């Protein structure tokens, strides 16, 4: 219980490096104990402290607006249990990290994600498995952020005004493909919970809906041709397929979740 | 030129901010940072971010040899604080053209002026004189006279004046905050290039401190501030990480400028260095029997994941200022036991120098251990722990390291990848290195190409 926040009780963070209350590994849930200390409650990043004109999420004095329902213009509902709203600010199951009441995840507790876990158990130049030991070779389509050193997979994260992989189709479909809107449909879905991103308060936190389109058979992919298409010529720099091994471009990120579906499939991870 | 691309980070201080607790002024008074915001600004009212600490070409661009206490040409830069780490490595490898780093040795430390035991200055010391002088890679230091950063230009000061070579030059380039040096003065040469000469002396302006007797080079942060200590990591986790990332040129593979980490004594600070390079990838070197951050780091660094919130190490501390348990008033204890217990849970990045055998665990390579379990950690089908650490150990000849280190991995057995290091073992003699790699079976006929013998010839006694 003390993996809530490892990535979240980062020091530096490039966009607002706050971090002034770190809460110890005994003490992680603030609904046990955290500290009888404080952090402040001021980040916000971009726009304003809790206004948040083009994420129109809540203010904190007009209260929020009843987790449990259908609200209003951002749905913040969660996979989770406990989105406790408690002094206006909607702390975390996964304890106080310290920080200062994150607006810059544009949501107050953007709590649903999904990446697109395009499965393909890949082969060699005739059709084989990782003999590494005895297990599985699985290959991904992962993006690189340009400007980050690291490859990406993009949030079904909930655009404003869109549903949840129109946020996926922040680069899905800008590369020029306005065909196959089947993805889920022929999708498994395989994990529902939190994952621990780095910008994540006591108010804010993510977590993701996991689904996998297998491809096992390895003849009729989705490919840039065949079933989808993706040039990376105006949105896309670098989205590479790329095998499964435990120091990929994708550190404190995706990756950490990977290793479920290595669980799934058999593969090598 | 480098004189209008380094800039300042400097602001009027007397003009707000009551922290009148100094006594020779109301609070940091003139004659001093007021030099351009001297005047009536609009309203001032406020000292914070809010007023900007301003910019100017830089003054403290020149040589300074000590008076009475040094002779050899040093060069030191007054900077700002939040500028891109790119600027000053083109005035590091071009304007001083200082040769590439094959290591960084990050040595950490506090205000505490502790002295170790002599048996453990000699074994630090006598390891020092060594490991750059092999390589000449660049060496981080920390500038003040009190504290570790006092006794690490001593082992320059063994390197400086005892084992006096140029051939193998060590780069000691310390780092200070520009408003905790005792001397603002002989630093304000308008000319861009002064070969000035000041006196080194603690005792000298003696409510802030000199620097150390010994260093290469020494970079001065400015914050407006005015001897609040513990202003490095904003420029440790980004100047030396930024030279980190900066792969070399070519040469055998072209692999990343490694990291290691150095840590003698410290306190809350110096730990707040360590722990946040461990999660941005720095392994540490941590000396048993000597510290205050680095003794009671070692005993636990083996010890799995528990908690005492902090109760008997809380003070097996050092010289124990604010005597006992009780009355030790330095808060957040438990607090504190989680930037111990994540250096615990990230175990690739530690190695624990103790007293007994540590010494005689070859403290030439002891120190670089960490990067041979650090670099393990690289597992991406792209060799960057596979050929990275593999031009490590050839440099020792250290071939009982070698054999235990990769051979006794999970090692992917790689002939292509021996390869580059072959040769790193054939430019030099090695002689059980490449018997090793004939006991792992480099097949000769395929590691021999017409380039292999040409880049071979090429490397003659």
């Amino acid at each position: 219980g003390d993996s809530y926040h490892v990535n979240a009780r980062h020091l530096l963070y490039p966009n607002c490096p706050v971090t002034r209350f770190p809460v110890p590994n005994e003490k992680v849930p603030w609904e046990t104990e955290f500290l009888i200390y404080d952090p402040p409650f001021y980040t916000a990043e971009r726009k304003d402290a809790a206004a948040m004109d083009p994420m129109g999420d809540t203010l904190e004095p007009l209260s929020t607006i009843q987790y449990n329902v259908v609200d209003g213009l951002r749905d913040r509902r969660s996979f989770h249990g406990p989105y406790t709203v408690q002094a206006g600010l909607p702390l975390n199951p996964m304890g106080r990290t310290g920080l200062r009441g994150r607006g810059s995840l544009s949501c107050f507790g953007p709590n649903h994600t999904l990446y697109p876990m395009v499965t393909r158990w890949r082969r060699n130049e005739d059709g084989a498995i990782c003999r590494k030991s005895i297990k599985k070779m699985l290959e991904v389509l992962v993006v690189k952020l340009p400007l980050s050193e690291h490859w990406a997979l993009p949030g079904g994260s909930r655009e404003p005004g869109e549903m949840l992989p129109r946020k996926l189709k922040r680069i899905l479909r800008q590369e020029h493909w306005p065909s196959f809107e089947n993805l889920l449909k022929c999708g498994m879905e395989v994990y529902k919970g939190y994952m621990d991103d780095p910008r994540n308060t006591d108010n804010a936190w993510i977590e993701t809906v996991a689904v996998s389109v297998h491809f096992q058979d390895q003849n009729d992919v989705e490919l840039n041709r065949l079933n989808s298409n993706l040039h990376a010529c105006d949105s896309g720099a670098s989205i590479r397929w790329q095998v499964v091994d435990r120091r990929i471009p994708l550190y404190a990120n995706h990756k950490t979740l990977l290793q479920k579906a290595a669980a799934e499939f058999g593969a090598h991870y | 030129i480098k004189k209008k691309e380094c800039v300042y980070f400097v602001e009027s201080s007397k003009l707000s901010d009551a922290g009148k607790v100094v006594c020779q002024c109301g609070y940091t008074h003139e004659q001093h940072l007021e030099e351009a915001t001297k005047p009536h600004t609009f309203q001032g009212t406020q000292w914070d971010p809010k007023k900007h600490v301003q910019e100017m070409p830089t003054d403290a661009f020149g040589d300074i040899v000590f008076t009475g206490l040094s002779q050899k040409v040093k060069k030191y830069v007054r900077v700002s604080q939040d500028t891109p780490s790119s600027v000053i490595y083109h005035l590091m490898t071009q304007h001083w053209g200082l040769d590439v780093p094959n290591l960084l040795i990050s040595v950490t430390g506090g205000a505490k002026n502790f002295n170790m035991k002599p048996r453990l200055k000699s074994i630090f010391r006598r390891g020092l004189v060594k490991v750059a002088q092999t390589t000449g890679a660049w060496i981080i230091t920390g500038g003040s006279h009190t504290g570790v950063m006092k006794q690490v230009g001593e082992a320059v000061r063994d390197f400086s004046l005892s084992s006096s070579y140029k051939e193998g030059e060590l780069i000691t380039i310390g780092v200070a905050t520009w408003g905790t040096v005792h001397r603002r003065e002989g630093l304000i040469h308008p000319t861009g290039s002064f070969p000035a000469e000041y006196i080194l002396d603690e005792d000298g302006q003696g409510n802030l401190t000199c620097l150390d007797s010994n260093h290469s080079h020494f970079i001065l942060v400015d914050d407006g501030t005015h001897g609040q200590y513990g202003v490095e990591i904003p420029l440790r986790t980004r100047l030396e990480k930024f030279i980190s990332e900066q792969t070399k040129e070519r040469g055998g593979v072209a692999i990343k400028i490694p990291i290691v980490c150095v840590v003698l004594e410290g306190g809350p600070g110096t730990l707040h260095t360590i722990d946040n390079a461990t999660t941005n990838g720095t392994p540490c070197v941590v000396v048993e029997g000597s510290g205050r951050v680095a003794d009671v780091i070692a005993q636990v660094a083996n010890l799995p994941v528990s908690d005492i919130t902090i109760s008997l190490i809380q003070q097996k501390l050092s010289v124990f200022f604010q005597e006992m348990f009780e009355t030790f008033t330095e808060s957040r204890i438990v607090e504190w036991t989680k930037k111990i217990q994540d250096i615990v849970r990230r175990r690739q990045l530690l190695t624990v120098f103790r007293e007994g055998k540590d010494g005689q665990q070859d403290v030439d390579v002891a120190i670089l251990q960490a990067l041979l379990k650090a670099s393990r950690s690289q597992d991406h089908f792209g060799h960057e722990n596979w050929d990275h650490q593999l031009k490590l150990a050839v440099a020792w000849n250290r071939v009982d390291i070698a054999r235990s280190e990769i051979f006794m991995d999970e090692w992917q057995w790689k002939p292509s990848d021996l390869h580059p290091t072959m040769t790193a073992a054939l430019i030099s003699n090695k002689p059980e290195f490449v018997k090793l790699f004939l006991e792992n079976g480099v097949q000769l006929k395929e590691f021999v190409t017409w380039d292999t013998l040409l880049y071979l010839y090429e490397n003659l006694d």
